[PDB]
RNA sequence: GAAAGUUAUAAAUGAAGCGGUCUGGAAAGGCCCGCCAAAGACGGUAACAGCCCGGUAGUUGAAAUGGCUUUCCCUCCAGAGUGGAUCCUGAGUACGGCGGAACACGUGAAAUUCCGUCGGAAUCCGGGAGGACCAUCUCCCAAGGCUAAAUACUCCCUAGUGACCGAUAGUGAACCAGUACCGUGAGGGAAAGGUGAAAAGCACCCCGGAAGGGGAGUGAAACAGUUCCUGAAACCGUGUGCCU
RNA sequence: GCGGAAAAAGCGGAGCCGUAGCGAAAGCGAGUCUGAAUAGGGCGCAUAAGUAACAGGUCGUAGACCCGAAACCAGGUGAUC
RNA sequence: GGUUCGUGGUAGGAGAGCGUUCUAAGGGCGGUGAAGUCAGACCGGAAGGACUGGUGGAGCGCUUAGAAGUGAGAAUGCC
């Protein structure tokens, strides 16, 4: 049978042109009194999946 | 190349299309296609019984501890004499096709090989009034075959198939039915002018 | 144990807790023993309240 | 048929483990010693991290999918040079020739490349640059 | 209901070498000559056979029964147009609440479908659906029923096939096997194939109560002797070259 | 799928992958998103190769390298002890 | 073809091979004795391979490719 996509991941990662995965940052709901405005500006941007993580998860989101 | 009659006499010469019979043979492609065609003939009807499929074997043969025997789960576990087979054959298809373009190159290349080897005899006619194996055998002497030979014919000529049916190395086929493995299985390729037209019409 | 008019009878399904634990239960029809005459002669038969609603013998 | 040689490098002998120590894959058969990964059927599921919360759960879900998302078949100018000068390029002509096979939601013309010929291009959409470029050559764009 | 055709269930006919010679127990094998072939399938026959046998291709064949296909019989049968006064067009139904279920869809914003329970329409100026819901538009007309084919499976039958097994394999079962045997019972569940081409299966003599032997005979072989092709290893012995 | 010999071709372009990306999305497009920005920055382009088939390696779903529990559930059989 | 530096090794990675059954094609062996089996002081770097002779009494190699139920000394393994 066909491999199944990991749906949790398909709702969180996006594949870039070069074939990398782009993601959002964690600490970005609530508890915003506890984070600095600089932290907030940084956490608001997207990020790439690290090489180590990518090795672990790439089959989960092929397709 | 030359164009001889059933009797064996020369009838001028025919000009084979160089895009079908002239091309530089691609041996590597012909080998791939031969292997695929041999694989596709397999029936693959082979099975064994795994430990689930073998009769009986439901109960634990003796208690896990205390008897001084090796622990065993079923009398049909695979290390038991009449037990299940661990992997072993399962019914499966071995068939696969290379891409169409590679399959066309393969037939073009095997046919070009036969011309290079001077193993292709083009006949004006080939017909028999009645099914007569003696006549077909005499024909093969006149053409000077004395080997396995694939005979390709178009102008229906039902009497050709019957007349060559009992000869051991000889195969008669339509023209629509020419295949890499049938050309490879046979030394000489004898083809009627009418059949050459039909083969070039496709390639 | 079945409505003679309709065919209403017990059917199975789930009881569900908060927490959504499921366990099998039934739904019985609201069958009542009543005298009617389906065939000419009267007789005491199970009939659903729903079947009685409106026009039946009694 | 008695002298078949498959292309060199096209076929390789499969590796068979558990067939003695000489091979280098005998006994433990490449699995090393014990633990979950030595066992038949052994190994954790794909993104599993041994109980550390997996990456995908550390990060938030984002966005939605539009039920009415339009995706256009893209045609860069360069391929329009294929056509003869003073020719009327339609979608039907762009699929016959074999430039766009499936015309998803429509045909959009994009600038990428440079056009030489003076055409009359009709498509569902044009990039501002594409329109300018088709015209700069000496053509007319129509939006069907 | 007939009739005709055809298929099935028995069969019939069917080409060509006793060819020479070599080895051999035997020739189908070797060597050298022929021949048939719409037949060079398969099997058998004293070793490997197109031409020895059963057959095979091809061509024929059915008293009886069954199937199928046609034709006949027999049986059955109204279908267009024009209006729109009125009438009809599936009710405890649709739907709703409550509780469940089915929907890929876990009650969710939850359409659609079903069950229990309670409530309960409209009914052509009518009704349903288009994923809460309303409006518009579009497409449909529920609460009655029937319907072949394309699909699933094989205890069977017929004909075949296999880079499937070859007796610890392949069915549990090649052999009187669901037997023997075990179990109160449900149930569990084995082992076990091979003389030779042919019985020509060892007359007769000898030792022995017999078993079993030794001769003699058969046979190509008996160190093929009624479980009898081959006959490994463990293991058991006899003899003795070197050592103790 | 049709055709056929459990063929070979031929037919079959529906579909799939690639040829453009960026954005949650509307969308725009060699750019795009963010942003008041003609700024900077992210991902892309400028530094085109893919696709079909077979073979090797590894992974996923399947018992998934083999043997082994104690247990659990379902239908039966037992009070000749 | 030389030169230089190398060549202990468990888990483990990489490579090249041996042998087994089956298939195809080619080419062979075999009642003047096939496979199997027994023996030997032979050959190859290894896996392994021949030769000769006994037994055996009818099938079997080789070459190139292909496919795998493809290699056992251990499982208190099963018979
Ligand atoms: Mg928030
Ligand atoms: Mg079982
Ligand atoms: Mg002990
Ligand atoms: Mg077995
Ligand atoms: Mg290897
Ligand atoms: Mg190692
Ligand atoms: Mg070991
Ligand atoms: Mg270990
Ligand atoms: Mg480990
Ligand atoms: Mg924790
Ligand atoms: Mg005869
Ligand atoms: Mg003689
Ligand atoms: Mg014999
Ligand atoms: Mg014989
Ligand atoms: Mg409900
Ligand atoms: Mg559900
Ligand atoms: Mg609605
Ligand atoms: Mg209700
Ligand atoms: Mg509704
Ligand atoms: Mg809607
Ligand atoms: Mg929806
Ligand atoms: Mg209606
Ligand atoms: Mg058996
Ligand atoms: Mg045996
Ligand atoms: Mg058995
Ligand atoms: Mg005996
Ligand atoms: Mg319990
Ligand atoms: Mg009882
Ligand atoms: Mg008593
Ligand atoms: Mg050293
Ligand atoms: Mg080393
Ligand atoms: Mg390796
Ligand atoms: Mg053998
Ligand atoms: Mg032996
Ligand atoms: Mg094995
Ligand atoms: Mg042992």
């Amino acid at each position: 049978p066909k491999m199944k996509t990991h749906r949790g991941s398909a709702k969180r990662f996006k594949r870039t042109g070069s074939g990398k995965l782009k993601r959002r940052h964690g600490f970005t709901s609530h508890m915003f009194a506890n984070k600095s405005q600089k932290q907030k500006r940084k956490l608001r941007k997207s990020a790439m999946v690290s090489a180590g993580d990518f090795k672990r998860i790439r089959q989960m989101v092929a397709k | 190349l030359s164009l001889l009659k059933q009797d064996g006499t020369n009838a001028g010469e025919i000009t084979l299309n160089d895009t079908v019979f002239g091309i530089e043979p691609n041996e590597k492609v012909v080998v791939d296609v031969i292997l695929s065609q041999r694989a596709s003939l397999r029936q693959g009807t082979h099975k064994v019984k795994n430990r689930s499929e073998v009769r009986g074997g439901g109960r634990k043969p003796w208690r896990q501890k205390g008897t001084g025997r090796a622990r065993q789960g079923s009398i049909r576990s695979p290390q038991w004499r009449g037990g299940g087979v661990v992997f072993g054959p399962t019914p499966r298809s071995y068939a696969y096709k290379l891409p169409k373009k590679v399959r066309r190159l393969a037939i073009k290349s095997i046919l070009s090989s036969k011309v290079n080897e001077e193993k292709l005899v083009v006949l004006e006619g080939l017909t028999f009034d009645a099914p007569k194996t003696k006549e077909f055998a005499a024909f093969l002497k006149n053409i000077s075959v004395d080997t396995k030979a694939l005979i390709v014919v178009a102008g229906e000529s039902e009497n050709v198939e019957l007349s060559a049916r009992n000869l051991q190395g000889i195969t008669v086929i339509p023209a629509e039915s020419i295949s890499v493995l049938e050309v490879a299985k046979h030394d000489k390729l004898i083809i009627t002018k009418a059949a050459v037209e039909k083969v070039e019409e496709v390639l | 144990k079945e409505c003679v008019i309709t065919g209403r009878k017990s059917r199975s399904g789930n009881k569900r807790s908060h927490a959504m634990n499921s366990s099998k239960r039934t739904w019985k029809a609201n069958l009542q023993k009543v005298r009617i005459l389906v065939n000419g002669k009267p007789k005491k038969v199970w009939v659903s309240a729903r079947a009685l609603k409106s026009g039946k013998v009694e | 048929l008695h002298e078949l040689k498959p292309s060199e490098g096209s076929r390789k002998e499969r590796n068979r483990v558990g067939r003695g120590t000489g091979s280098g894959n005998g006994k433990t058969s490449g699995r090393g010693h014990k633990g979950q990964k030595a066992r038949s059927g052994g190994g954790v599921r794909l993104g599993f991290e041994g109980g550390q919360l997996p990456l995908f759960r550390r990060i938030p879900k984002r966005g939605f999918t539009n039920i009415n998302r339009k995706e256009f078949a893209i045609v860069n100018l360069d391929v329009l040079n294929r056509f003869e000068d003073g020719t009327e390029v339609t979608p039907e002509l762009l699929v016959e020739t074999g430039i766009i096979r499936n015309e998803k939601s429509g045909i959009k013309i994009l600038s990428n490349g440079n056009i030489e010929k003076k055409l009359t291009v009709k498509a569902n959409k044009f990039s501002a640059a594409a329109k300018e470029a088709i015209e700069a050559a000496g053509g007319k764009t129509e939006v069907i």
